[PDB]
C-alpha cells in the first residue's frame, strides 16, 4: 500500500505546479537535506510543514527528552512518548506519517556559548560532529530555545557556507529570517540573528530564575513562525525574477517578524554588521585560522568574542 | 506616551529648539514596544550626537534601562530595523516625524522555539 | 501519571496568566465546548491550536475517511489510520495527546445546499442532528472545503446564537473571520462569510472537474489560518476594553486575510449585507416560520434562496 | 496593469474627461488579483452610475467576465472590502486614487480547508 500511498502524495504536489504554477521546482524541494537543530514546538512544526512539501531527507538534533507538558504544544510527541528522548521518538514519528520519510533522529548538544566547558574532549567531540551534520544537510533550521545555542550553528554554518533560516519566539510574537551568505562577487550580505544588538551571547539560562523570564508563549506564535519558516525556504529554493526579488512563489524577504496582539507581519531587512559576533569577517578569520581552539575561549569567555569582533572598539569609543 | 501627552505645537517646538541650540545632538524619544515583556525608565527623551551610530545608541538603551547583557533586543523606527551600523544622523534624516524627534522603540528579542 | 501530566499543562497555561497577562481570563477558554465542522488539515491543526490553549471540550464532525494523502497534511493522522473513519479517529488522535481531553468525533453528514436531496428522511435526521450540536457547543469553527457545505452551518448557528469562525483556504492565500450575531439592543451586526458575494451558494463539486478548480494549496496557509483562528477565538473570548475595539489579548478583528506570495495580513470589516442568503433578516424569518419545511426547499433551489432574501429583487433591478 | 500602461497625466484627463462628459457614471477600472485562480476579460475599463450598489456592480463583474455561479468571488479597494449594500458613488468618494478612477480588485473567494 506503501506504494499507492506514495503516488497520492506525490500527485498532490505535482498538481500544484502543473496546474497552478508550472514554473513551480519541485524537485528541488524534494532532494534538500534539512537539519532541523530544535525538536520541540517548532521543530515538530516545521517539521510537518516539510513533509507536505515533498521534503525527504529530514534530520533532528536535540539532547532532551520528552516531558508531561511537552505533547500539547509539540506536535510530533504523545502522551505516552513522555520520558523517551525527543530528536529519535521524533524522527520515528515522521515515519508513522510517511513511511517512506529518511527521518533521523541525533541526540546531540549544542555546545552553548557562554557556559563553562565540562568535558573539553566530549565537548569537542560534540562540535565536530555538528559541523559534519551542517555540512551534509543543505538547509539548517535553527530551532533551539535561547539566544546562546543559536551562535555556533549561525557560525559553522556560515563556514560550511549552508542556507539558514532562523526562527524564534516571544510570548506575543515571532521572528523568521534567513542569515546572510558571504559571497565574494557580492558586495552585498544580509545579516544574521547576531547582528541586531552588540553584547556577545552569553549563558542566560543557568542564572535565570521565574522573576527574569517566564518560557511560555501563546500557541499561535509556533504554529505561525513554523509555516512561514517553511514557506520562505521553498521560495528561497526557486530560481529568483531577473529583475527583481521575487520568485515563482513570490518574494523572498530577508526577516519576517509578526505580532498576534494587532494580527500583524512585517517584512524587514538588515545588512551584515561588522562588528557582529557570530558573522563579522574578524570572527571568521579567526575560525578559519585557529578552528577549535578559537571557539573553545569564545565558549567560556563571551567577552573575548566581543574583543575580536570589535564590539568593544566600538563601546569603548563611546566610553570615552 | 510622550505624545499622547503632548501636542503637535508643543512637540514641533521643542524639535526646534534643540536644533538651534544643539545642532550636533539629535532629538530622540526612546521607550519599550507596548507588549514586550523588558525593564523600561522615565527618561524617554534623548539628544544623541550625530555621528553615534545605532549599536552605539542601543548600548546607551539598554545601559541607562539597566539591561542585563543576558538578554537581547531590537529597535523600531517605524516599523523597521535600523543597520546597527549606520549613523543616527542618517537615520533622523529618513525616519524624523514631523515633529522633529525621531521615535524609537525597543523590546525583548524573540528567543523560545 | 496523568495527575502529575495535567499538572504540567495546567501550570503552563497559568504562567502565562500570572507573570505576563494577570488580566487573561483562561477558565473562559478551558471551559469553552468547541464544535469542529470539518476534521482535514484545518480541522486538525485548529483543534491542535485549542489543547494548547488549554480547551478541554472538542468535538469533531466529519463524514469523510482517511486517504492515503491525508497524514502529510492533516497532523492527526497517521499512515497507518488509512481507511478508517476520520471524525472518530480524530478525537482518538487528540486523547493519544492529552488523555483528560473530552473529544468525540460525530461521524455526520452536512447536508449540501444545491444537491439533490438523496433520503428525505435520512437528511432529515441530519438536519436536527447538527443543529442540536450546535446547540450544545459554545464555539463552532467552519472548517469544511466546500462553499455549500458552509450555508447550513451558518444559518442554524445564527439562529441557535453562537459564535462561529470560519476558515477557509485558496492556494496561496486564507480567510479567517467570525460572523456576527443579531443583537436586538445592536443595530450592528458584522457580516457573514457570504456578506460578500450576490449568488446563492450551490452544488460546485458535482459538475467539477481539474478544469474549474485544483483543490491543492501551499501547506503553509492551513497553519496559518488555524492559529490565527485560535488566538481570534481565545481574544475574542476576553472582556473587551470600554473605549476600544481590543481586550487583554489585544485587537478582535472581524475578518482577517493572508497572503503567502507577499507574506502579508489584512484586517478588514464588513456589515451585515441584508440580501445575504444566510444571514439576511428575511432568511431568519422564513427559518423561525418554517423550520425543515424551508431549509428542504432552499436546499435543493438555491434559486429559491435568492428570491427569498431579496438577491433577485436587486439583479432584477440592474437587469432593466 | 492599466496603470503600468498609462502615466497620471494621460490617466488623470481620461477621468476628468469622463466626469465633465458623464457625471451619473463612475470610472471604474476592474482587474483580477496577481495570484487569483480565477477568469478574466481584456475590458478593464467600466463606468458605472453612481446609484448601483457594489452587490449589482460584483453582478456585472462576474456576468460580463463569464464566471459560474457555483463560484465566488470578493473584491478588494485599497486592500479593502466594500460593503456589499453601499452606493458605487460612495465607494468613489472614498476609495478614488488622484488620478480620477476608482481601482477594483476581484478574486476567487476561498474554500478549501
Ligand atoms: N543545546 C541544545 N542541544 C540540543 N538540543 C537543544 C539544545 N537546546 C535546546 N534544545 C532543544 O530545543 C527544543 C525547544 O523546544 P521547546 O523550547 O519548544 O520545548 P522544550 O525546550 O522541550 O520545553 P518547553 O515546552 O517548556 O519550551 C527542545 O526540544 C530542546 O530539547
Ligand atoms: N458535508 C460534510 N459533512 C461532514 N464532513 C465534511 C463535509 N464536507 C467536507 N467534510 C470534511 O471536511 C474535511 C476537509 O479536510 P480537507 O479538505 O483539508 O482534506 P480532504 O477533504 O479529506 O481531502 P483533501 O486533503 O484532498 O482536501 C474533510 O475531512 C472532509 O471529510
Ligand atoms: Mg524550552
Ligand atoms: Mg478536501
Ligand atoms: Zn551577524
Ligand atoms: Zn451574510
Amino acid at each position: 500500500m506503501l506504494k499507492i500511498a506514495d503516488q497520492s502524495v506525490d500527485l498532490n504536489l505535482k498538481l500544484m505546479k502543473w496546474r497552478i504554477l508550472p514554473d513551480l521546482n519541485l524537485d528541488i524541494i524534494k532532494n534538500t537535506k534539512v537539519l532541523l537543530l530544535g525538536a520541540g514546538t517548532l521543530g515538530c512544526y516545521v517539521s510537518r510543514a516539510l513533509i507536505a512539501w515533498g521534503v525527504r531527507k529530514i534530520t533532528f538534533v536535540d539532547n532532551g527528552t520528552v516531558s508531561y507538558s511537552n505533547p500539547v504544544r509539540q506536535a510530533l510527541y504523545n502522551f505516552e512518548d513522555c520520558g523517551k528522548p525527543k530528536a529519535e521518538l521524533a524522527a520515528a514519528s515522521l515515519k508513522r506519517i510517511f513511511p517512506l520519510m529518511d527521518a533521523t533522529g541525533v541526540k546531540l548538544s549544542i555546545p552553548m556559548i557562554g557556559h563553562k566547558l565540562v568535558n573539553e574532549e566530549a565537548q569537542h567531540k560534540d562540535f565536530d560532529r555538528l559541523r559534519a551534520l551542517i555540512k551534509e544537510h543543505d538547509i539548517i533550521f535553527l530551532l533551539v530555545d535561547s539566544r546562546e545555542s543559536r551562535w555556533l550553528p549561525s557560525l559553522l554554518s556560515n563556514i560550511e557556507n549552508k542556507t539558514v533560516i532562523n526562527a524564534a519566539l516571544g510570548f506575543d510574537s515571532y521572528l523568521v529570517m534567513r542569515h546572510g551568505n558571504r559571497d565574494e562577487q557580492s558586495s552585498k550580505q544580509l545579516g544574521c540573528y547576531f547582528c541586531h544588538d552588540v553584547v556577545a551571547p552569553t549563558d542566560s539560562l543557568t542564572d535565570r530564575t521565574l522573576d527574569q523570564m517566564c518560557t511560555v508563549t501563546r500557541p499561535g506564535v509556533a504554529m505561525m513562525a513554523s509555516s512561514l519558516a517553511v514557506e520562505l525556504m521553498t521560495s528561497l529554493l526557486q530560481t529568483k525574477y531577473s529583475g527583481s526579488e521575487t520568485t515563482v512563489l513570490g518574494d523572498i524577504p530577508h526577516q519576517i517578524r509578526g505580532f498576534l496582539h494587532n494580527f500583524s507581519i512585517l517584512k524587514l531587512e538588515t545588512p551584515a554588521y561588522e562588528h557582529c559576533p557570530a558573522c563579522s569577517p574578524k570572527v571568521i578569520e579567526a575560525f578559519t585560522d585557529l578552528g577549535w581552539e578559537f571557539v573553545k575561549k569564545a565558549l567560556e569567555h563571551p567577552l573575548y568574542l566581543e574583543e575580536i569582533s570589535g564590539l568593544s572598539v566600538i563601546k569603548q569609543e563611546v566610553e570615552r | 506616551t510622550f505624545k499622547s501627552e503632548y501636542p503637535f505645537e508643543k512637540r514641533k517646538a521643542e524639535s526646534e529648539r534643540i536644533a538651534d541650540r544643539f545642532p550636533n545632538r539629535i532629538p530622540v524619544i526612546c521607550e519599550k514596544a507596548e507588549k514586550s515583556d523588558i525593564p523600561e525608565i522615565d527618561k524617554r527623551k534623548y539628544l544623541v550626537p550625530a555621528d553615534l551610530t545605532v549599536g552605539q545608541f542601543v548600548y546607551v538603551i539598554r545601559k541607562r534601562i539597566m539591561l542585563p547583557p543576558e538578554k537581547a533586543i531590537f529597535i523600531f523606527v517605524n516599523d523597521t530595523l535600523p543597520p546597527t551600523a549606520a549613523l543616527m544622523s542618517a537615520i533622523y534624516q529618513e525616519h524624523k516625524d514631523k515633529d522633529g524627534f525621531l521615535y524609537v522603540t525597543y523590546s525583548g528579542e524573540n528567543t523560545f522555539g
